[PDB]
């Protein structure tokens, strides 16, 4: 069983530690959601008259 | 030699406990049908108990493959 080779396994830790904590996790922030615009048509600090 | 004889014996006894996940996996989706067949509803809910039970399921049936190569190549 190749896997059990334990001379290569620091070739593949390190490059997935590169990709699976940096790269890909770089490339998720770049992926945001933004809320959804439904500002209310109803906004008006008015008052009465001047009485 | 009758080491790398009994090698083939014992990896090939260890496979038998695959059988275990066979059944395991069938009554997992088996109960998936008939649940989300009273309250198709929660199919999502449902479905994502089925997974969990799917994955330790075959968690002790690899445990099993495992051995069958821990004993045929490690050894």
């Amino acid at each position: 069983m190749p896997q059990l080779n334990t001379t290569v396994w620091p070739t593949m830790i390190t490059p997935m530690l590169l990709t699976l904590f940096l790269i890909t996790q770089l490339k998720m922030l770049n992926t945001n959601y933004h809320l959804p615009p439904s500002p209310k048509p109803m906004k008006m600090k008015n008052y009465n008259k001047p009485w | 030699d009758i080491d790398t004889a009994a090698k083939f014996i014992g990896a090939g006894a260890a496979t038998v406990g695959v059988a275990g996940s066979g059944a395991g996996i069938g009554t997992v989706f088996g109960s998936l049908i008939i649940g989300y067949a009273r309250n198709p509803s929660l199919k999502q809910q449902l479905f994502s108990y089925a997974i969990l039970g799917f994955a330790l399921s075959e968690a002790m049936g690899l445990f099993c493959l495992m051995v069958a190569f821990l004993i045929l190549f490690a050894m």
